[PDB]
This record gives structure tokens, C-alpha cells and sequence, in this order.
């Protein structure tokens, strides 16, 4: 099905006055579309979700340590995800632990 | 100009620090993104680095600079005052520029730490699964004589979800959550069964580069505590050996509640050294 | 005023009052930064309506149509915005009575020609 | 097979035709999409297009025929029953088959109604603003002796604010509100100082092309109930001016509630048309 999709990285636990730090737009429809660096790449790992975005932070890198120091960090996305209507949400404890648990994921590679 | 954050007087520290005893001739590893050497509230004696390209007493991230400044900051008329002044300060730079670090990483900064004579080990850090060369090194540095201390993690609580990451979660490793100034602890500490002791891990100010001051939370500010705790008894009774000085930590340790949360409690360093 | 900062937007309408299964009928992506982009057909035209609400889209209700009427059965019909506003974080939604209510109250705004 | 909509009951319109008065000789304009006149449960005896290509006898969209089975359908042995079964009902294309209409066309209506006699004029339709051409034309109507009703809006409640479309909003209109088959307001009807009565607007089974039935909501289907209710009242009492019929349906009305909400209440015919 298709997908319209805004996905951003906020400063935060995920409260709507947290900062934006990055923001991108992705559509996956008769071709992979939007602001997005990657977005064949983006939309591939999008559906390979089969609708269940947790399934981004299956693949954490399992040979990575991160400082101890809390100050969280939230992904979001939102949109259409394969027809269906989605507001979806997850905060790391920081920036280090978001990115060893999203292991390059390619939808939050922007 | 000197500062006092209110960890130094809530472990009491202070009391042992009047004593006389200040962490004299104990030797204190700081696993982490280096130290800022040229900072002038702290005085690094040695290290390694396992970071290619990066010299060990230099920190291009911070985290390191303030966890030392908590250990070590020394005893003067500018910015603060670490739990055990007077120690013997090593930078193992373990974690690169950007907080990242791996596991292999770790390892070869506790085995440098464990070779070259430290009395304690403190590790602001921690990762989800460990590693079996991790277990092995932290297992060895302890059997060894090493007080090994970490960050029980970040995490929080979710119903009895056990939330302690590694290398905190190992058995010969001091798990350390965080409280506040008033006690209690904060939201973000880890959780479970492995849960040893508390320390000041909320607001907690210390040195930062470049030559300045910075307020941190988590239980990287509360592991430093304990890892100057453990200097301060050192240098006060240098023949106890390491199970000896973690037993006087958590025996001593002020109830705050069930030990899932808190652990034996808030670590007290004036009974503890007693 | 007008709102300023960058906006990545998602527009959609859906069949319903705003519910989660609430059937989409048609969605849309929106970048505002240098340049207007994303799949909205009219991406400049959008942005520039976007900026002129100054954060506040019920403003984009504010010009209806002033000379059609149109029949009061409900079949609730929602248009939703969510994302980033002029740097500000946004969940957004209006449901109209019905389609013909919702065509006169947009009155061909910009923002929902897709 | 005939049927009874929840609404014929409620409004008691079923005791007003027990005594005999079903709206015989009653003029009844239909200001909609059109009316299927060829529909076995309708008998469109007249009326006039303002639209396009299309004749007043065909509904092209279903909303119109409804609209009109509310107020007339037939009293016989098939489909539903209309509040006024008995009245001359006229088809006054004003929306095209989408349901749109322009405030024009709607004038165009209403100046064919009072040119023509009629007697009632139902506009189960709403536009936000309205114009001078509409509140002359709403106004010369009900200055001629028609009773004006209207859909009062499906805009719901915000606070205190005032949700009334136009022409209902209009002193010379009466505002319909809808309730449900509990008496209860349904959430989508309009509020406002101007709402005046509330009839059956939720779950009205009534007549729908191709010669069938259809169950819809809005305050589109509340209002034909008035506007058949006061066609049964000038069956009883043909010589009652268009303001004694309209305070008879407002002064007999169950209280439901505060005002704001619900107007003076739930027609009641029977006590209407006493
Ligand atoms: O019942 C016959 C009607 O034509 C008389 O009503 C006239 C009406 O008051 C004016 O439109
Ligand atoms: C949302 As702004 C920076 O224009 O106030
Ligand atoms: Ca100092
Ligand atoms: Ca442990
Ligand atoms: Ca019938
Ligand atoms: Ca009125
Ligand atoms: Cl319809
Ligand atoms: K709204
Ligand atoms: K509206
Ligand atoms: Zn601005
Ligand atoms: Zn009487």
C-alpha cells in the first residue's frame, strides 16, 4: 500500500514543546519520493516493517556502548504507513544510544 | 572561588575529606572519552588510549572531563571538589569524540586498567547484552584486587522489567543508580535485582572542557560517587581488600526503600571508611 | 503576521471524524525550507498559505466560500496535518459535516489541492 | 409492508393522524436536490428547477427524496410513513446531484414557494454567512404567511460558541435541531440563541432512489419533521397565521434541556395541533 510520511528527531521525551533537531518527508507510491537523502532505501525498510515501525529497533548494534549521561532524544513518524493512518513515537536515553539502536537504519538516515 | 556540589556533602564526604583522608596514593581509572588534562581543577597522572587517533589526556566530547571532576576535582580556590581529591587520576580513553565506544574498546582499557596497578575502575557507560571478553576482563580485574565500578544505565522502570545494562549487571561489577539532592531517585535510573547502591546522579555539577564548569544528569554522575567513595576508604584503610571495600559501601549504604529502586540505598562514605 | 523556520508536513483526509481506522481518501508530503517541495502538487502555493496562518491552521478555514449552501446530512469527512510547523511540532484536525461542507469551507485552499 | 420511522411516534405525529389530519390541501415545498417523483411512496404534484439540465421530478443525488419521505410519504401498504402523508408536496430543485447549491439558486426557491402558495417551505440545507438577497427572501416569505423551517446546522458545540448556519439563523426561519430516538441531542447538531425546536435526526429510515429506502443523519432530517408537523396543524386549522402555527410547534415543545442546546424542546404535534 502507500505511504506519506514525516519523520524528525526531537530533544526531548516527546513532548509537542520539544525541540525539532531534524525533520524529513518520505513517499513511497508508484516510485520512492520526498525530502528524504535515501528514499528507495527508506521506503525498502519502511515496508519490510510490514506496518510495525518497533521493527526499526530490532537490529540494534550489538557491539556498542554508550556514555551513561541521560538527556533523551525522540524519533517520530507520521503519516500513512501503507494506507493505514500512523502516529508513532520513541525516545533513547541520548543521541549515542538512538543511533546504536537504529544501527543506520535507512529511515532515519537524514 | 571554590565550589561544593551537594553530592560531596550528601555521601558525606566532606566528614571523611576532615579527617584527612582525601584519596592519597589510590590509584583511579576513568574509562571514558579521555580527560581534558589541561583543565586547571584536575591533575591526570597517566592512561591509554584505545581510541585510534586520539591522545588519552584529551576529551573532545566532555563526558569524561565532568565524571572525572566528580572523582577528582581538586582541592583549591577555583571551580569544585571532587568525593576524593587527592587520588592518583588515569584517563583510559575507551569511548571516541562522539560518546561511542565498543566492546572490544572496554575491554582493552579494563585489562590496561587491572595490569597497571588501579585500585579502582569507574565506568560511566554501558551497553545492552556485554561481552563474554567483557565479563572475563571485569571478572579478572576484581579477582585481582580492582574495585569495579559502573552506571547501573538510563532506563528507567516498566512494571518489573529488570533494566540494568552491562557492564553495571555483572556480578563483580558495582551497579550504581542515581538519586536527587533530596534523596529520592530519579525517573531515569535503571532497575533490578542487580541494583547495589545509590549516589547523586540529578543536577549534578562538575568540570567540563574546555577549563570550565557543566551540571549533568544520570548514573554516570552517580558512579563516579562511589568510585571516590571507594578511594576515600582506600586511603584511610589501604590493606582492605576490594570485596572488603564494596561490602563496607552497600552494608553502610542509608535505606531509601525496596531495593529493586534503590538498592542497599544512598552510599554514606563516613560510616563506610569508619 | 506570518510564521518563519523550516516545515515538513503530511496532509491527509479521511472518512470519518478523526478516528485511527478511519479510512484515508487521499494524503500528501510537504517541505518548506529553501524551497518549497515534497509530492504536494503545488508546493510554493501551499508553503506560502502554511506561513501566512502563523502557526494557527484553523486559519485556513478563515475564507469560505460566501455563496454556496449545502445539504445537512452527516457523513463526517476529517483533514489532518501533522509534523513540523515553521520548526514547531503539530498534530492538526478539522472534520466537516460532510464533503460538500468541506469543499466550500477550504474554498480551493492551497493546502488541501491534492 | 409499510414501516414506521422511530420519528412519526416521537414527535406524535401518529396521534395527530388518528384524529384525521394527515396535511390534505397542505402545500409543502421541498427546497432540495429534487424529489424522485416517480418513487411508489411519494406523489410530487408540482414544483420547479434552478438547476442546470436537470427536471424538479428526478433526484439525481437521494438527499432531496429523503428529505421529502420525512415530511410525505405515503399512507398505504409499502415503504414508510411521512409525518404529513396528505399534503400537496412540491419538488424545488435548488441543489444539484453532488448537493451543492448556490445562495441564488436558494433565492430562486424560495421566491417560486411564495409566488406559488405555498404554504411550508422545508430548507434542509446551510450556507456559513448568508446575504441580503436570502434574509429579504426568507423574511418576504414569512411576511406572505409561509411557515419557514430549516436544518439549524450540523457544525456541533465549541464552548459557548454560536454554530447556527444561515438560512435557519434567520428570525423569519425556524432552526431545527436533531435528536436521536432517546430524546437526546445528537452531537453534530448546531447551537445557538437562534435554535428553536429539535425533532428526529439521527437514524431516520425514510425514501431513496431508485424506488427505495435509506436510513441517514443530519439536522437535513430533522427539519422535514417540522416542516410536516406544521402542515398537520394547518390540516386541523387552516385559518392559524404562519407565526401561530411556528409559536404553537415552539410553546408545546417537550423540555429537553438548556436552550442553548436544545432550543424549547422536542416538537410535539399532538399538543401543537390541539
Ligand atoms: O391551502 C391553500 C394555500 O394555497 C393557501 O395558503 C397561502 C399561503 O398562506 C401563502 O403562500
Ligand atoms: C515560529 As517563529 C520563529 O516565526 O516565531
Ligand atoms: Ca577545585
Ligand atoms: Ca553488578
Ligand atoms: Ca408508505
Ligand atoms: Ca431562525
Ligand atoms: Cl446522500
Ligand atoms: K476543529
Ligand atoms: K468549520
Ligand atoms: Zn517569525
Ligand atoms: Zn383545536
Amino acid at each position: 500500500g502507500p505511504s506519506a510520511m514525516v519523520f524528525t528527531v526531537i530533544q526531548g521525551s516527546g513532548e509537542p514543546t520539544d525541540t525539532v533537531l531534524r525533520a524529513t518527508t518520505l513517499s513511497c507510491a508508484y516510485t520512492a519520493e520526498g525530502t528524504h537523502p535515501a528514499p528507495r532505501a527508506a521506503c525498502d525498510a519502511l515496508n519490510a516493517t510490514d506496518g510495525e515501525l518497533n521493527r526499526l529497533l530490532a537490529a540494534p548494534d550489538p557491539s556498542l556502548v554508550c556514555p551513561m549521561y541521560f538527556d533523551p532524544v525522540t524519533v517520530t513518524a507520521d503519516g500513512v504507513l501503507n494506507g493505514r493512518r500512523v502516529a508513532w513515537k520513541h525516545t533513547f536515553s541520548n543521541t549515542c544510544v538512538m543511533s546504536a539502536n537504529l544501527n543506520s537504519n535507512p529511515v532515519y538516515a537524514f | 572561588a571554590q565550589t561544593v556540589p551537594y553530592g560531596i556533602p550528601l555521601i558525606k564526604a566532606d566528614k571523611v575529606q576532615a579527617q584527612g583522608f582525601k584519596g592519597a596514593n589510590v590509584k583511579v581509572a576513568v574509562l571514558d572519552t579521555g580527560i581534558q588534562a589541561s583543565h586547571p581543577d584536575l591533575n591526570v597522572v597517566g592512561g591509554a588510549s584505545f581510541v585510534a587517533g586520539e591522545a588519552y589526556n584529551t576529551d573532545g566530547n566532555g563526558h569524561g572531563t565532568h565524571v572525572a571532576g566528580t572523582v577528582a576535582a581538586l582541592d583549591n580556590t577555583t571551580g569544585v571538589l571532587g568525593v576524593a581529591p587527592s587520588v592518583s587520576l588515569y584517563a583510559v580513553k575507551v569511548l571516541n569524540s562522539s560518546g561511542s565506544g565498543s566492546y572490544s574498546g572496554i575491554v582493552s582499557g579494563i585489562e590496561w586498567a587491572t595490569t597497571n596497578g588501579m585500585d579502582v575502575i569507574n565506568m560511566s557507560l554501558g551497553g545492552a547484552s556485554g561481552s563474554t571478553a567483557m565479563k572475563q576482563a571485569v571478572d579478572n580485574a576484581y579477582a585481582r584486587g580492582v574495585v569495579v565500578v559502573a552506571a547501573a544505565g538510563n532506563s528507567g522502570s516498566s512494571g518489573n522489567t529488570n533494566t540494568i545494562g552491562y557492564p553495571a549487571k555483572y556480578d563483580s561489577v558495582i551497579a550504581v543508580g542515581a538519586v536527587d539532592s533530596n534523596s529520592n531517585r530519579a525517573s531515569f535510573s535503571s532497575v533490578g535485582a542487580e541494583l547495589e547502591v545509590m549516589a547523586p546522579g540529578a543536577g549534578v555539577y562538575s568540570t567540563y572542557p574546555t577549563n570550565t564548569y557543566a551540571t549533568l544528569n544520570g548514573t554516570s554522575m552517580a558512579s563516579p560517587h562511589v568510585a571516590g567513595a571507594a578511594a576515600l576508604i582506600l586511603s584511610k584503610h589501604p590493606n582492605l581488600s576490594a570485596s572488603q571495600v564494596r561490602n563496607r559501601l552497600s552494608s553502610t549504604a542509608t535505606y531509601l526503600g525496596s531495593s529493586f529502586y534503590y538498592g542497599k540505598g544512598l552510599i554514606n562514605v563516613e560510616a563506610a571508611a569508619q
